[PDB]
Parts: structure tokens; sequence; C-alpha cells
């Protein structure tokens, strides 16, 4: 996850995905400007750092 | 909550003069756009006229060019519309407009109108 | 003689998401800003989106709004497509000093 | 030019109808005069229609 409502309270895990609106406007639900996706995966690679 | 009256039709008459008045309250009347809508009953929407905040300038469509006007008063916030030589077309419902910095933002405001017919 | 072009009889369809297009052929409608409305029929009219891509505060969150400027339209889609009341919807845009309004979306069977 | 040191006012800027476009792009023009901001600048050119 890269984006959250507000910030986390301790001990706590959420699970929902869906898009994450990061603008004055709203995109509503369908991808788009000034939203885009909390969740977003990893990349690994054998000869990396 | 902002609230819109609209008392200015209930007659019939051919070519006359009909003056409508449009009554708002719960917000200032001199620091933001006016405007008035009409649509024929049954058929879609469309534009009248539009008002600044002092009335220094005004603008009506081509179809009703010459004709037509509008006046305003910020001391009993209400707006003055008088109508000239009506035609069959008129038979609209009106409803006060009001904007919220300009006309590009959008109407966002409608009052519940009075019935206008003609015969 | 600035116009915009809609159909006037979609989104005849139980719960799911469909598409209404608006397009101008005049000139460019990504220039200005371009609103939607709803009318509800012997009722007093609401506006749905505004600044183009903005609901106003109560508005639930599924009414959608976007821009493609490569087919000069603008789309607006719904989402839940609940149970609300039958209403028929409009556009606007600007091209100098006045207002044009659309012709019309009847939606009464959802 | 570069405008700067203060007090913004755009209420002219939208009460006017001579303009034929004000679209504002990354952020909203209905909020203007809430928002704070450190540099201002603004360009001059003539083009056609």
């Amino acid at each position: 996850r890269l984006f959250r409502k507000s910030n986390l309270k301790p001990f706590e895990r959420d699970i929902s995905t869906e898009i994450y609106q990061a603008g004055s406007t709203p995109c509503n639900g369908v991808e788009g400007f000034n939203c885009y996706f909390p969740l977003q995966s990893y990349g690994f690679q054998p000869t990396n750092g | 909550e902002v609230q819109l009256v609209e008392s200015g039709g209930g007659l019939v008459q051919p070519g006359g003069s009909l003056r409508l008045s449009c009554a708002a309250s719960g917000f200032t009347f001199s620091s933001y756009w006016m405007s008035w809508v009409r649509q024929a009953p049954g058929k879609g929407l469309e534009w009248v006229a539009n008002i600044k905040q002092d009335g220094s300038e005004k603008y009506y469509v081509d179809s009703v060019k010459g004709r037509f006007t509008i006046s305003r008063d910020n001391a009993k916030n209400s707006l003055y519309l008088q109508m000239n030589s009506l035609r069959a077309e008129d038979t609209a419902v009106y409803y006060c407009a009001r904007g919220q910095l300009g006309p590009w933002v959008g109407v966002d405001y409608w009052g519940q109108g009075t019935l206008v017919t003609v015969s | 003689n600035f116009m915009l072009t809609q159909p006037h009889s979609v989104s005849e369809s139980p719960g799911k998401t469909v598409t209404i297009s608006c397009t101008g052929s005049s000139g460019s409608i990504a220039s200005n800003y371009v609103q939607w409305y709803q009318q509800r029929p012997g009722s007093a009219p609401t506006t749905v989106i505004y600044e183009d891509n903005q609901r106003p505060s109560g508005v639930p969150d599924r009414f959608s709004g976007s821009i493609d400027s490569s087919s000069n339209s603008a789309s607006l889609t719904i989402s839940g497509l609940k149970t609300e009341d039958e209403a028929d919807y409009y556009c606007q845009s600007y091209d100098s000093s006045n207002w044009v309004f659309g012709g019309g979306t009847q939606l009464t069977v959802l | 030019k570069r405008i700067s040191n203060c007090v913004a006012d755009y209420s002219v800027l939208y009460n006017s109808a001579s303009f034929s476009t004000f679209k504002c792009y990354g952020v909203s023009p209905t909020k203007l005069n809430d928002l704070c901001f450190t540099n201002v600048y603004a360009d001059s050119f003539v083009i056609r229609g």
C-alpha cells in the first residue's frame, strides 16, 4: 500500500483494495487522473543491490 | 440552505408585458452571478440570460435580442424579469439561476419555478 | 453555432456500468469546463457533475465523468444503477458570452 | 513577469466575462482565495484562435 486516508492506528491491518482518490475532484471509481491504485507490486532481481 | 421563491406567472397574454420576480435568501446577493433558465414542457432545457453581481453587464440569446430586459438590487435581495412582445413559443417554466464564481463552474442552482403559458 | 450532440434514450439496463457520451461539433469542448445535470420531471433540477470531474456534497460516489479529447466527447457513466427516480440529463459548455444546453437523454427503465 | 509579496485578488478574474478560456489545470479554481503559494508567475503572448 502507498495510499491511506489518514494515519493508521497501532496494531491495525486493512484489507480493502480500491482506487484511491488523490485529487480535489473524485474520479468516481474508475482509473484515471488524480486517482491511482494504492496497491502496487514489488519488484526484485537476483543481481540487485 | 438557500431558498428560492418565484411567483411571476399565471395568466395568458399575446404580445403584452409580464413581470417575473425571484426571491432569494440565505446568501449574499452582491458577490456571485445570477442567471435565468427556462424550458418548454415536454422538451429540453435552454438558457435565457446571465447577470453579473452588480448588473453592469447583461447578455441574452440571439433569439430574444432586441427585446428582453433585467434589473437587480442588493438592498432587498430580489431579481426583476420584465417581458415585452411575447410569442406562442414562450410557454415555458422559468427558474432563476444562481452562480458561484462564474459561468464556467456551473449552474447548480434551480428554483421550483412558475408555470407560464400564453394563449 | 456551438451545439452539443448527445443521445436521447440510453442506460436502460439493470445494475452495471454503462456510459453516456456528449460531443460537440463547432469547437473543442476541452477548452472550457463542461458539466452534467439531472432533472426530476415535475420537480426542480439538480446537478450531479460540476467542474467537469467533481460531484457536490451529498451526491453518491457512483456517477463518473471523463473527458476524451481524441473523439471530442465527454463521457458520463453510472456505476451503481440503483432505484433512482426516472430523469433526463443534459450537457453544457461555453463558446463566447453565451450558454448552450444539451438535447436531453431520457432514462426511465433501470 | 513575477508577482509576489502581495494579496492575491482573483475575484475580478472570474467576475468578468470578456475572456473565452478559463481552464485551470492541476488545481481547482473554485478554491483560490484560501490557497497559499510561494511564487506566482504570469506569461503573455498573442496567438490566433
